[PDB]
């Protein structure tokens, strides 16, 4: 029960750091991945 | 910069509150003038948002 | 002896438990008043039997009629308030009964528990005794903050009831199905009573007892918060008391309250993670960012000199035996994932995604020296390969800041390139003393903190800083690509041998930074006239590798399979001939193979094919900046050709996955056929499955993969036309094979354009296609909707080039 209450404190610290790091990686990649396509649509509308 | 749009709501809501209070009062020249002043203020806050 | 080979145990003629069972019987307390100090002593003996695992006695109490009804009867009483002189043996009695309930529900794993206990917990929920004991362990924690500095005697029994209530509620989340704690209004009350009931014990910064009890309830608060981050249906009631808890916790000793500052930051991160929020919402955001950044300046300076005493205390040893339990004086490493430093960095990195112009945060970091303070500690950490969680968390905060024009100029003006560029060389450098490779790379997440992850975030940060600052970070990007030139050239090649997803995630950032930098081709050619061409060649081979893998979808599946199973050497070989037959026979047993294996291998294959497609798209765009534009090389004859290399060989052979094969026009024609077949599967998977719920992001993935597949085709066609004009103009390219080039491209651009026009007459994802889609509604003239047959520019440009090859 003490090891289980150690583990519940550990998961109650650890997990939101991984949710925060997943937010940084996802929001950096999605901003490069969509900017590259908004840049490409600005190429296509110039070609037109 | 960030506060200003929270503050213009609170200022419009408060000006509406003071105008409800003023429009319950006995309509003296002072209550009439201040009802004009607060609606002149409202009619500027309605451009600050 | 049992009929079934088991042993029964019974309370024999001299069992002490016969007297214990009388002392707790409500149906003789109806007749003989058991005074509470004696009931306490009988219940303390029952707590020890449940603590010290004396199960041969517990089994023989679980089997007694009314045991759980009589034992829990004080939890169904009512107490006077803490401001009345109650007997504290009753508070201990209730705390000890709570410990017995906790130990029984913990050990008797979700099944074998007694039914009179199961219906007693049900009774405790139906009588709302959760809300009563919540309100009592709330008021008893205010009373301690109201009576510290007096000689308040019952403080040990108060600490026992607060610790027992913590234990009961972490079991009432994890065993909410057995505790009958399924009313979300009662859960919201339990949370707010633990919030207020923590606040009262953390606004008394001089009381070691309040700090101890409040830090213990903060351990409960943080668990309840995460287990209920769907039922706490408002955020804005929680942030205020968390700021008041923080500002109390910052007025108290760091050496105790490290293990509370961490919990409060961990709570704030969890609360910000519940809702989309702005600076308009958060109570005192401009002070909360101050409090967090000033705490971070305790932490990052204490980490800085911890990383310098580890540079002066040379040659400590691998002291590997110590099977010892949780004692003091052994030193606090500040690079723990749950350390106040690392939680403060992540809290700053959540708060920097709430202030859109950076204008609120920069009105704190124009006060505090913090940005260079983080960089000087990062600079030592990267040189030493020390402080991994801090190093990654610092790069996360910097990568968040580099998105805004205020954050990017503050990061550049803090000296970012100096504190990363030379230190980062250490990270991927190998020791030349060769020894054993440890195979303990077990199935951890791709978000497990790692030294390759630190390099990928450095590359992502330079892809981001150059995207935001451009000419105002261009020398810094040229020194950085010149210093990291080996790792840049390694990662362009690593896709040829190590097709693992974590390697594709490195290669995409390497080609991403190259794609931001090749916009400045003439500036890069002036400073690094070697490396820019070596990158052109290795981008060429990366195009060959990604297109041959994406085409050879079975070889890609096999290269994953042949690196997903292990462990058997054999050799010498030779040959041949025959079975057979046969025996025989019997019997059992039945398991099935999991179809979840074919689902997970396919999900890995689809993600690896998406990674290779991102890298191929970035590569084809980065290579286009190394060729003259299709308009320039069609329309001006004074345009020189010595400024621009041949990047593709004059073959139309389809690309082999092959070590020395330079990319060709057959590689480019294959890239378009790959993208056409992939786009040609995204309009097969359209049959109506139902009743699954909860995944939105597969709609977005079905959008972003289709716009990426267009980008892969259209930059490939730009390279094809530009390089075909680079061969067709050139005075040394033989007239025989200029005519061959006109001929073989005139065929396969005609077959491709016949296939493209057989796709686009369904509509690409667009406003004209959406306007043509109606039929019951949305129609004009007769059966027309919007206007049709606006063509997509590729279908005009590849036509113009094919017409000009047919002149």
């Amino acid at each position: 029960i003490q090891g289980f209450l150690k583990n519940e404190k550990d998961n109650a610290l650890l997990s939101a750091i991984e949710e925060s790091r997943k937010r940084t990686f996802g929001m950096a990649e999605e901003y490069h991945r969509e900017s590259m396509l908004v840049e490409w649509e600005q190429v296509k509308q110039r070609i037109l | 910069n960030c506060e200003r749009r929270r503050f213009t709501n609170l200022c419009l809501d408060a000006v509406c509150g003071y105008l409800v209070e003023l429009q319950s009062m006995s309509s003296s020249v002072a209550v009439q003038a201040i009802t004009g002043n607060f609606k002149s203020l409202q009619a500027k806050l309605e451009r600050l948002h | 002896d049992g009929s079934d080979g088991s042993k029964e145990f019974s309370l024999g003629m001299w069992s002490c438990l016969h007297a214990v069972l009388e002392l707790i019987d409500s149906q003789q307390q109806d007749r003989y008043w058991c005074p509470p100090l004696l009931h306490r002593a009988a219940i303390a003996f029952l707590h020890a039997l449940w603590q010290d695992r004396r199960d041969s006695a517990m089994l023989v109490l679980r089997t007694k009629p009314k045991f759980w009804e009589n034992l829990t009867s004080p939890l169904f009483g009512t107490l006077s308030p803490p401001s009345e002189t109650s007997e504290p043996s009753i508070l201990e009695t209730c705390a000890l009964i709570m410990k017995i309930i906790c130990l029984e529900i913990y050990y008797v794993v979700k099944g074998s528990l007694d039914q009179s206990l199961k219906d007693t917990l049900k009774k405790f929920s139906i009588e709302k005794r959760f809300a009563y004991w919540s309100g009592y362990v709330k008021s008893l924690a205010v009373h301690v903050a109201e009576t510290e500095g007096s000689s308040c005697t019952s403080l040990l029994e108060y600490q026992m009831l607060v610790s027992a209530w913590r234990m009961l509620l972490i079991i009432a989340t994890t065993h909410a199905d057995i505790m009958h704690l399924t009313d979300s209004v009662v859960r919201r009350q339990l949370f707010l009573d633990v919030l207020d009931g923590t606040k009262a014990l953390l606004l008394v910064p001089a009381s070691v007892n309040c700090l101890r009890l409040g830090s213990m309830k903060c351990t409960l608060l943080l668990i309840l918060l995460r287990q209920w981050k769907r039922e706490l249906g408002s955020v804005d009631e929680i942030l205020g008391p968390l700021t008041e808890i923080l500002e109390g916790v910052l007025q108290a000793d760091q050496q105790l309250m490290e293990k509370t500052k961490a919990k409060v930051f961990s709570a704030f991160i969890t609360v910000l993670q519940m809702k989309e929020m702005k600076v308009s919402d958060i109570p005192q955001y401009s002070q909360l960012v101050l409090n967090v950044c000033e705490t971070l300046q305790e932490e990052v300076i204490a980490l800085f000199d911890q990383t310098r005493h580890s540079l002066a205390l040379g040659s400590a040893t691998e002291d590997k035996d110590s099977m010892e339990t949780d004692d003091c004086s052994r030193s606090r490493h500040r690079d723990q994932r749950d350390g106040v430093c690392v939680l403060g960095l992540h809290l700053a990195k959540e708060l920097c995604e709430v202030d859109e112009d950076g204008d609120s945060w920069l009105q704190v970091t124009r006060r505090l020296p913090i940005l260079p303070t983080l960089l000087t500690t990062l600079e030592v950490s990267l040189r030493m390969k020390q402080n991994l969680h801090f190093t990654e968390a610092t790069l996360h905060l910097l990568l968040t800041l580099a998105r805004t024009q205020q954050g990017a100029t503050a990061v550049a003006g803090a000296g970012i390139t100096q504190s990363i560029c030379l230190p980062l060389l250490s990270v991927y450098q190998l020791s030349t003393n060769g020894t054993a490779q440890t195979p303990s790379a077990s199935r951890k997440s791709l978000d497990a903190p790692s030294w390759p992850g630190v390099y990928r975030l450095s590359m992502s940060l330079m892809e981001q800083l150059l995207k935001t600052l451009r000419y105002n970070f261009l020398p810094e990007a040229l020194d950085f690509v010149g210093v990291h030139q080996e790792r840049t050239l390694q990662c362009l090649n690593a896709v040829r041998t190590v097709q693992s997803l974590a390697c594709l995630e490195e290669a995409d950032h390497t080609v991403g930074f190259i794609l931001q930098l090749s916009n400045f081709m003439k500036e890069w050619h002036f400073h690094l006239p070697q490396l820019m061409r070596d990158i052109q060649v290795n981008l060429g081979y990366l195009c060959q590798a990604c297109t041959s893998l994406l085409h050879s979808r079975k070889m890609l599946q096999h290269y994953l399979q042949n690196k997903n199973g292990d462990g058997l050497p054999s050799a010498v070989a030779q040959r041949v001939q025959r079975p057979p037959s046969a025996a025989s026979a019997a019997p059992s047993s039945s398991k099935q193979p999991a179809a979840d294996t074919e689902a997970s291998e396919q999900q890995a294959l689809h993600t690896v094919q998406y990674g290779l497609l991102k890298i191929l798209s970035k590569t084809l765009a980065a290579l286009r900046h190394f060729t003259p534009d299709v308009c320039q090389i069609l329309l001006d004859q004074s345009l020189d050709l010595a400024e621009y290399n041949f990047l593709f060989a004059l073959s139309f052979t389809t690309p082999t996955f092959d070590s020395e094969v330079a990319p060709s026009f057959g590689t480019l024609l294959a890239t378009v056929n790959v993208a056409l077949n992939m786009l040609g599967e995204l309009d097969k998977k359209k049959e109506p499955l139902t009743q699954a719920v909860g995944l939105s992001t597969q709609a977005e993935g079905t959008r972003t993969l289709k716009s990426l597949l267009m980008f892969t085709m259209e930059n490939c066609f730009y390279l094809l036309i530009s390089q075909a004009m680079r061969y067709l103009r050139d005075p040394a390219v033989h007239p025989r094979d200029k005519q061959r080039m006109k001929q073989e491209l005139s065929s396969e651009l005609s077959t491709l354009l016949s296939s493209l026009s057989r796709y686009f007459r369904r509509g690409a994802p667009s406003s004209p296609a959406t306007g043509v889609l109606p039929s019951p509604q949305g129609k004009s003239t007769s059966l027309s909707k919007a206007s049709p047959e606006s063509q997509e520019p590729l279908i005009q440009l590849v036509q113009a080039f094919v017409r000009h090859m047919q002149r």
